[PDB]
């Protein structure tokens, strides 16, 4: 069950625990979802997105 | 660039 992200949209800390709001590659912006940070393997839009902000 | 969806 994994999938491709194409982008992060936002990160929130819930429960004590870091969260970010994905876009999914190829589904419909209402398929976003906020996903805990351990199940991504995306450093570099993690990278680019902290850089950013 | 992938991650696993709960």
């Amino acid at each position: 069950e994994e999938f491709a992200v194409e982008k992060i949209i936002d990160r929130r800390v819930r429960k004590g625990m870091v969260e970010y709001y994905l876009k999914w590659k190829g589904y419909p912006e209402t398929e976003n979802t906020w996903e805990p940070e351990n199940n991504l393997d995306c450093q570099d839009l993690i990278q680019q997105y902290e850089a950013s902000r | 660039q992938t991650a696993r969806k709960s």
